[PDB]
């Protein structure tokens, strides 16, 4: 399958220079830069891994650059995100992420029913390379 | 024995009783309210203002001596401040405040008790309609405020920086709860984040509720585990009793569904409720302002929309439709912008072009996100991004279904065009004038979405707005 | 692959997708709406009424496939008739009518999701007003009706042959509940037979409602030891969320209230499930049209009283405010004449003078008493049997409280007035006309009715009726 | 006290003249005419006791005269009522109650206050007549 | 509806015999009622059977089998190929075999079906019992271990039989209607009540299955007669047939 | 195990002169015709996916056959059916579904047993081959 998460995964994936354009995006909107990743993309896995510590105060783009293809060159077959928070009052949230990398093949997800009371069914979604050991997916 | 004073019976007229008094200074704990007034020929302006802030507080047709075992002099509303509607010698801006002792404490049923109560329906007023209200800071936070709010919402989603898209299965009426989960399905699996049942979808002979949420479900899951991505489908909870849409509340949440729906036709009290009962069931709760337009379409006489935003905000619902510019309802640009601001914002400026008359803290309840549907489609999307941003549930019904290769190409064809245009809006490039080469370009890529541009091309809806800004 | 027909993908017009038929014949199980459109100029008027129909039964913007998945023909809404208004020439009558299966059995909710839903905005139509409905005689027997009933109200309280009396205690806001409760015993004693709570008095910082409860049924047993009559006071129970209502009307059925009250604003799936509660525990239940007037004054827009009083039988209320012609607020007597029939009669008779467009049998639901109040006064007496006749509750606020000897000389007054018109009318006297001597003669024997008749002898509240007849 | 139960009672005490013209009223709306009496005038005493048997179809308001004024004759120290039924479908009921004979003194009703939960009161209303036996009433 | 039209009637000296033959029940009374809690269109989608008749089993011997035993027959019989095997009218909780555990065994035996022909499979679980609340019970652990049908017997009487429709309709279970009792006042053409008269009153009350007989079988069911109580309970709208009785 | 799911699977496999025949009859009774496939035969997957748009007034059976044998090509080791609709005011439903392609060898269910409160169990079924990613299946 081709893994829908992300703010632009309908699209192509980005070209370093479309994502250093993204970037310039983030620092213009003074956002705290983190780059995340993981060989469980389960849409209800909510924390990935951190590649180190977010970059708060970014003004040069090609330091964030240097960070993802960092974390490419290391985490070569796993999902990587690139995610924007944004601390001002009203939000304290996340307002971007995309996938910036994605491993060569998904096999996608697995859909348990199991039946419960009357027609209720209970549901388990879960991928398939994680029934595989995480040092051995993908 | 009998009184002798300006307690003395009889019928002296509302300015004379206190209720007109332009000395008084506001409160910061006074609920204000702007009124739109049209007097009667021969009543004066004051007086018909000073009759509107009498009879929404305390007083009545003659002079009752029981006022004097009140503190009187605070409990009534005061007019403070009458001007002239910039085009129009017929109506008049009423500003009234009111004192926060006269509201029960997290209640809209007592609210809208006072100010919308009897006033609009009294003789010596031709026309009149509630504009704004100041909410103050004090009363705001009896309020519970939005179940989720935008901000939590996104992040049980895991959906940032884009508008989310939803999309109405249609026919309205009619169509199986097998059938309906076969629409869900597609347009899910597809690209669209939500679909929902059209508010008028409940149980009928057609279709009891039951099978739709049991089938939707199914569809929901499978969908979820073709794209990896959270999917939801608003259920329709709307019923004629409080007990019944309990139970098919209680049945969404047995299954699992990330969001339910509920028609402003079920009216406040049963709103109030469900919200309450979506923050203690972690269920992102969808407001469909059904027979709203009955009373907000006209600029005489009414209530406007904003004000229904505050107190749905207020309320607790977590997403109310606020108008698509350009779509098959009614939606002027600017005033649309106003309701928009009154949804999102944290704090609301005073801002006579939208209408916005008060500056308003919203006491840091959380943000309603608002909902943009009705007769819109892709190749409008460089203008929906412009007038309606980043949060913001788009919905394309008609525009997904609708579209001759199949409900799943209609979907991608939305999706596919929302990426490519916030992409460009991100890159700085102005696409509001590129938008139409953006899609192009982005069609040259993705067939579902040229054909959609090819379909509806040229549909556009041109029409006279009616709920109009007065300072333009 | 592809379609090739009527359902090929493409916008073409309401009318050409079956929302417009000329030559349908109504069947018996039909709901059936009239509308008043005014279109946008250059929408014909035929389309502006296709369109209606079309958006409140199955339609979209744009031809979707899905149809052909339901007997499309048969759910389809149909727009069988358009007049011009007698003296508009931009406003058209559109008989629109719709199929018994469309709707969820017993719920207004879904009712009004499809009549009222999303129309009232559509950019095409300029205005809009709902005029009246035909509802049929197997979807009437899916509602309850009236909890009590006119019939078996007054069995319970042993009152027959007259208008029953009531006041709302003033100041509308601001009393404690021991000084509500005085206010309540004076008045019952002195002679009415009912007093209520104003519809803005819940749970507030001056008053919250469990001393009011109290402190009134203590007021209310002693004013019926005092008089032998059955006495009441209207308990409101108006509340923010459904829990905190049913407890408020638990408590005053555990007091032996015999009526409680609540407020229009509270919406439609709280008032049914009061309705239901009321029926079940032999309560009257009062509603207060709070709100109505937001929509219902203005001729071009909104929705006509008449219509709510469908809806409100149907949904089981026993008494609804119903207008008073010389009050201060909104009524004009023909148009307030099919507002009563409507709530009082078995079956109605098509009369285009009162606005009642339709023929309609009331499938033996109960009947709901009309409730006349605002600003009236004894020596309007004569002319309010004339307009409003025998069932009716007469409420005097103002015209009791408002007394100079105090409230229990204003409710003698109102009561001594009530009696010896109806006695004269009973003995076939013309009463229009003889009112003043019959009242003058009276007060002869009645100090407190002469001193009522003096003080507001000049009162009266000339104003041009917004919401009138088209034929006349 | 004088009771005000009944559609006429804050006025005088009808004449036979003010009566027959009710009787009238009574005739043209084709009403039954009940005639009802009781010495327990508590609000809720739902049935009073019957004079007799309801007339009909009353052309002759003597009739009705005639009757009131034999039970006047035989119960002169009892509240005496007329009734005017409608027996059209939408009704089904009383439409006109009014008092024809009140007792030359009315003590009025004993209140009692039994304490229940917290501030809540069960009442009995009760008639201070109705404390003495039937027979021995007014 | 009854206690007016059969209430008395038939035991009035003056009228030596009496049969209730059909009714019109009007338009307007029809929508105060629930009708089937499932019906024949939701029931085939919930099973994915369309296009052929649906096929069934009592287990025999009619009384004496344990409940182990009881769900032997039915694994093997849906394994076989029968859509559905049922619980004999009769059977209910005896010393024999008490209902809990035909319950736990049957439903075992239901789901290794299912896992072996990937087929949805079902037993009619007879929830008939002495008082409400112990039909309560039944109905409800039939819903907890996921049976997608339960049955009942007519001689449970009506007002047992529309509770049992209005809580099959809430909790999405097929139920199958027994009409046991039934031929004792319908099978005399003098006296009684014909069948097509309880077709509708059960139509009604919200059955999703009746017995209506077969024609070739060894219960009575004249093929005319029969094709008559077939329409009351298939059709949207029934044309007066003096041939059929309608 | 041959998954007996289907109008006609206790048969042997429909030629395409028998499926012919159906066809004739689906157009006899003004069916609107669908082809739909997958490779999850769970017993509760209600939505197989779709073979484009449903066929809806259908005059010559061979344009369904060719339709049919194009899903063939495109997905030989699916499971196909061919279902018909009404949209006939009491039906508005599918009257006929009918096998018309199997995968070359079908696996069979697992069934879990949860042991849940007392003797009861929660069942899940679930398929063999949807063990493997669907890209990977028969
Ligand atoms: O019923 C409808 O018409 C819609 O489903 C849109 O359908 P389409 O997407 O197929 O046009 C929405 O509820 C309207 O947008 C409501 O109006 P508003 O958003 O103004 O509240
Ligand atoms: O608040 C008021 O104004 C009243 O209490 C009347 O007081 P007075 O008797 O002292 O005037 C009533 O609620 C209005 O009649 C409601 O209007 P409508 O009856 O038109 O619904
Ligand atoms: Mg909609
Ligand atoms: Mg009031
Ligand atoms: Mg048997």
């Amino acid at each position: 399958v081709r893994i829908t998460q992300g703010t632009f995964s309908f699209l192509p994936d980005l070209t370093d220079e479309q994502i250093k354009k993204q970037i310039d995006y983030m620092i213009s909107k003074k956002l705290a830069i983190g780059i995340e990743y993981t060989n469980d993309i389960h849409p209800r896995n909510a924390y990935w891994e951190i590649w180190g510590l977010p970059l708060f105060d970014v003004t040069d783009p090609a330091a964030v650059l240097f960070e993802i293809n960092a974390c490419r060159k290391a985490r070569s077959n796993f999902y990587i995100k690139v995610v924007g928070f944004s601390s001002v009052r009203g939000i304290e949230s996340t307002i971007i992420s995309f996938i910036v990398n994605r491993p060569k093949h998904e096999p996608g997800f697995n859909l348990m029913r199991q039946e419960d009371k009357s027609r209720s069914i209970k549901y388990t979604i879960h991928s398939y390379e994680s029934y595989k050991p995480e040092d051995e997916r993908y | 024995r009998i009184k002798n004073s300006r307690y003395e019976s009889g019928v002296i007229p509302y300015a004379k009783m206190g209720y007109w008094n332009p000395d008084y200074q506001v409160k910061d704990t006074d609920v204000l309210a702007l009124f739109r007034v049209t007097p009667q020929p021969g009543v004066d302006p004051i007086e018909a203002a000073a009759a509107v802030a009498g009879e929404s507080s305390t007083a009545t047709w003659t002079v009752v001596w029981t006022d004097l075992l009140t503190a009187a002099d605070l409990y009534r509303a005061k007019a403070y401040k009458v001007d002239q509607v910039p085009n129009n010698p017929e109506q008049y801006f009423a500003y009234i405040a009111y004192e926060l002792d006269l509201f029960e404490e997290g209640s809209i049923a007592n609210l809208t008790a006072s100010i919308i109560g009897n006033v609009f329906g009294f003789k010596a007023v031709k026309a009149l309609r509630l504009e704004d209200m100041r909410l103050p800071l004090a009363y705001l936070k009896t309020f519970q405020g939005p179940a989720t709010g935008v901000i939590l919402e996104r992040e049980r989603l895991d959906k940032f920086g884009r508008p989310l898209l939803g999309c109405t299965t249609k026919p309205k009426l009619g169509l199986s709860g097998k059938n309906y989960g076969r629409v869900v399905y597609e347009a899910l699996k597809g690209g669209l984040d939500f679909v929902k049942d059209d508010e008028n979808i409940n149980s009928q002979p057609f279709m009891r509720w039951r099978e739709r949420y049991l089938f939707t479900m199914e569809a929901v899951n499978k969908a979820s585990a073709a794209t990896g991505e959270v999917k939801g489908h608003y259920l329709n909870v709307t019923a004629a009793t409080m007990e019944e849409m309990y139970a098919r509340a209680n049945f969404a949440k047995e299954l699992g569904s990330v969001i339910i729906m509920i028609d402003l036709v079920i009216g406040y009290t049963a709103i109030q409720t469900m919200a309450k009962w979506a923050r203690d069931n972690d269920m992102i709760l969808h407001l469909h302002r059904a027979g709203n337009s009955t009373y907000s379409r006209q600029k005489n006489h009414g209530m406007n929309f904003r004000v229904i935003c505050k107190w749905m905000r207020m309320a607790g619902v977590d997403h109310i439709h606020a108008g698509t510019v350009v779509g098959k309802l009614e939606g002027d640009p600017i005033i649309t912008r106003g309701f928009y601001k009154t949804l999102l914002l944290p704090k609301l400026e005073r801002n006579l072009q939208e209408g916005l008359f008060f500056d308003m803290e919203w006491a840091s309840l959380r943000k309603v996100m608002p909902v943009a549907s009705g007769g819109i489609h892709a190749g409008q999307m460089h203008q929906l991004i412009h007038y309606l941003g980043e949060d913001v549930v788009l919905q394309f019904g008609g525009g997904t279904i609708g579209h001759p290769d199949g409900i799943q190409a209609g979907a991608t064809a939305n999706r596919v065009a929302l990426e490519a245009m916030i992409l460009a809006r991100n890159e700085n490039r102005d696409y509001l004038t590129e938008g139409p080469e953006i899609l192009r370009e982005a069609a040259k890529t993705c067939g579902a979405l040229r054909t959609a541009l090819d379909l509806w091309k040229d549909i556009t809806f041109n029409y006279t707005s009616t709920d109009t800004s007065d300072f333009v």
